[PDB]
């Protein structure tokens, strides 16, 4: 099937400065017909149901402020933060929704150092 | 993309496109040889002696040091040049 | 599997004709040794046990 | 063949054909009027009884000549040196290498 | 303490089988290999050959037909016999105990190794001086 591999396992940084994260795909998720690409970047808190952050591999969800950016097309994808908050330091996820079975990423647990 | 609730019978033994890949790799092997060099002037009498080595009479040397006349870049002059071949690539034609 | 020719060879060019070059063997630099291969004994016995199973 | 240095200095003694395969050089020395004595039996080994600084050549090297590096020479080392190589490619040499003498000042 | 002790005629007449015996010193004749080595005046030595019990009878390809090396185990001696003394045979001859080793440069199972031989002790000498 389609293997979704996140490149770091964790990222413990300070608060205020930007970070960046990556998710590689074993298969090019760029739909040639729609010319638009298929990533769901999710955010799960400890003990909470997750929520969407990035849909169509680039576009932020309503309720999410301007400090996130889903970026990249083809096979390798990048979630770039611009400013870290205390509300943000929990697990991110990358998801392909191009085919069945729907597979997720490994989950990069970002916390505060 | 994955296809749900579908079942097709397969057979690798009566399959096509292994015939196609076999034919295409043979022909593509042949097509990378037309610019190359034919060894027409090298079919020639090879004066072969043993390689310089401690020869054991029970075993055999797997290399023959073969000298021969080679045509030069000029069609008048020929030269004498040696080479090393294997036992499996040369055969003795019927002292010398 | 590992496979090797340990003989250090010398490629020598011979001019056949105009734009015609034959690449022959020159010297054998060093020992005259036999080309061979290695597999692991234990993992080959393991895979033979698997294929008999 | 002579190597003339001051007693207590460095000297090298080459002997024989250039190497073809994996050699095993064996060095001897000749006192005048006596039977010889071994000094070196492997490429760079030495037995018991003979001291160090008969630094032989690494015989696993291709296209070299068997030397005999002797630093801090003396008059007690004065003899006629002999290489006796065992090349892996060339056959067995039954005669020894030629007499490579040594005089000391 | 190990040394050697040759014995031979000294005054040598041509067209004659020559003989030499080598006494021992401590080390018995049964155990170790043996060798004979000849050297002319002002020349490099010429190793005649190594001999031992049980088929270890490899000789010099210069002769191959007119020399016989053996032992004398009843007396604890070493014996060399020669045939056809010429003017080149005028040389001082030596017995020796030799030893061996292995020099490995490849796979041992492919017979990619050879045996060296080294003479660590040496003899004392016997002059074969040809005179007629
Ligand atoms: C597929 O698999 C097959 C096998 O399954 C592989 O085939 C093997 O291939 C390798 C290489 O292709 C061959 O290696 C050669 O082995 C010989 C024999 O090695 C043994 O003997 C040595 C000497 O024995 C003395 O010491 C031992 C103590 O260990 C003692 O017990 C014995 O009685 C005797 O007194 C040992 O030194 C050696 O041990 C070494 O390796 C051990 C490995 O783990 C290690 O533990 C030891 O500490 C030590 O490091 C081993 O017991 C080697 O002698 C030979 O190495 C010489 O030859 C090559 C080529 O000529 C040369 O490049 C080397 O540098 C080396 O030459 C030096 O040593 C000579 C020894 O006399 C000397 O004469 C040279 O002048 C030179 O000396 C210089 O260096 C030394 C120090 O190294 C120094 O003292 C000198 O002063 C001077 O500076 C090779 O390594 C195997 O034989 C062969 N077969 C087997 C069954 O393994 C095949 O490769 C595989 N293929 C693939 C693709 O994977
Ligand atoms: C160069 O190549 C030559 C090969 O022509 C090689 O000579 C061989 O050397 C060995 C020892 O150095 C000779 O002796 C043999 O050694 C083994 C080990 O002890 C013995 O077991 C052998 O005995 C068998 O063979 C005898 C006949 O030769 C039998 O009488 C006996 O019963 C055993 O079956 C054997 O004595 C070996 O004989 C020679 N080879 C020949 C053809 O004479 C030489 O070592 C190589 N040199 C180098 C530097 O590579
Ligand atoms: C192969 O044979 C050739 C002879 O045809 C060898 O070349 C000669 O080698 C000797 C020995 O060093 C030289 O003196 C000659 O000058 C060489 N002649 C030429 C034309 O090169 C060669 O060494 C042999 N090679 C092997 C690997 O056996
Ligand atoms: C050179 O090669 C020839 C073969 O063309 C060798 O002749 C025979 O070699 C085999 C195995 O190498 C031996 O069993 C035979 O005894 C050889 N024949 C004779 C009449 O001896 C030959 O030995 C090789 N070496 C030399 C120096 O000529
Ligand atoms: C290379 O060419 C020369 C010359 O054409 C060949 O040498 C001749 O060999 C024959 C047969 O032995 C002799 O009768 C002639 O006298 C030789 N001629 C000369 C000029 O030497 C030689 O055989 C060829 N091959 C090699 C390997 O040298
Ligand atoms: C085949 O070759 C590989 C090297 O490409 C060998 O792997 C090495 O094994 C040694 C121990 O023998 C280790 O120290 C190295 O780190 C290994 N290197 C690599 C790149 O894996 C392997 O052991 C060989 N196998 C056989 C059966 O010879």
């Amino acid at each position: 099937d389609i293997v979704m591999t996140q490149s770091p396992d964790s990222l413990a940084v300070s608060l205020g400065e930007r970070v960046t994260l990556n998710c590689k795909s074993s298969q090019s998720l760029l739909a040639s017909s729609n010319n638009k690409n298929y990533l769901a970047w999710y955010y799960q808190k400890p003990g909470q149901a997750p929520k969407l952050l990035i849909y169509w591999a680039s576009t932020r969800e309503s309720g999410v402020p301007n400090r996130f950016s889903g970026s990249g097309s083809g096979s390798d994808f990048t979630l770039t933060i611009s400013g870290l908050q205390a509300e943000d330091v929990a697990v991110y996820y990358c998801q392909q929704y191009y085919t069945t079975p729907l597979t997720f990423g490994g989950g990069t647990k970002v916390e505060i150092k | 993309i994955h296809l749900e609730n579908v079942t097709e019978e397969f057979n690798m033994w009566k399959n096509n496109m292994v015939e196609q890949m076999h034919t295409d790799i043979i022909s593509l092997w042949d097509q990378s040889l037309k610019p190359c060099v034919k060894l027409t002037p090298l079919c020639v009498t090879l004066q072969c002696t043993n390689v310089t080595n401690n020869i054991t009479d029970d075993m055999r040397g797997e290399l023959k040091n073969c000298s021969f006349n080679m045509t030069t870049e000029l069609r008048d002059k020929k030269q004498k040049v040696y080479s090393l071949f294997y036992r499996l690539d040369v055969v003795q034609i019927n002292s010398n | 599997i590992n496979c090797t020719r340990p003989n250090n060879n010398t490629r020598k060019s011979i001019r056949i004709g105009p734009g015609q070059a034959f690449y022959a063997t020159g010297d054998i630099i060093g020992d005259i040794r036999q080309a061979h291969c290695n597999v692991s004994k234990a993992t080959w016995n393991e895979t033979l046990g698997k294929v008999v199973k | 063949t002579f190597v003339s240095v001051a007693p207590g200095q460095t000297a090298r003694i080459t002997c024989g054909e250039e190497s073809l395969g994996s050699r095993s050089v064996i060095w001897y020395q000749q006192r005048p009027g006596q039977a010889p004595s071994l000094i070196i039996y492997n490429n760079n080994d030495r037995p018991s009884g003979i001291p160090d600084r008969f630094s032989g050549s690494p015989g696993s090297t291709f296209g070299t000549t068997a030397t005999l590096t002797i630093t801090s020479v003396e008059a007690g080392d004065e003899a006629d040196y002999y290489c006796h190589i065992w090349d892996s490619r060339r056959p067995t040499n039954w005669v020894f290498g030629e007499g490579t003498t040594l005089i000391v000042l | 303490q190990v040394h050697l002790q040759e014995s031979g005629p000294g005054l040598v007449k041509p067209s004659e089988t020559l003989s030499l015996t080598c006494n021992v010193s401590g080390t018995l004749v049964r155990d170790n290999y043996w060798s004979w080595i000849r050297q002319p005046l002002g020349k490099q030595p010429e190793w005649i050959g190594y001999v031992h019990d049980s088929g270890d009878t490899n000789y010099n390809p210069s002769l191959k037909s007119r020399v016989h090396l053996s032992l004398d185990k009843s007396k604890n001696l070493v014996s060399l016999r020669l045939t056809g003394v010429t003017a080149a045979d005028s040389a001082i001859y030596y017995c020796a105990t030799t030893k061996h080793g292995r020099r490995i440069y490849g796979v041992v199972a492919f017979k990619e190794w050879f045996t060296y031989f080294y003479m660590d002790v040496w003899g004392k000498g016997t002059s074969v001086t040809v005179s007629s």
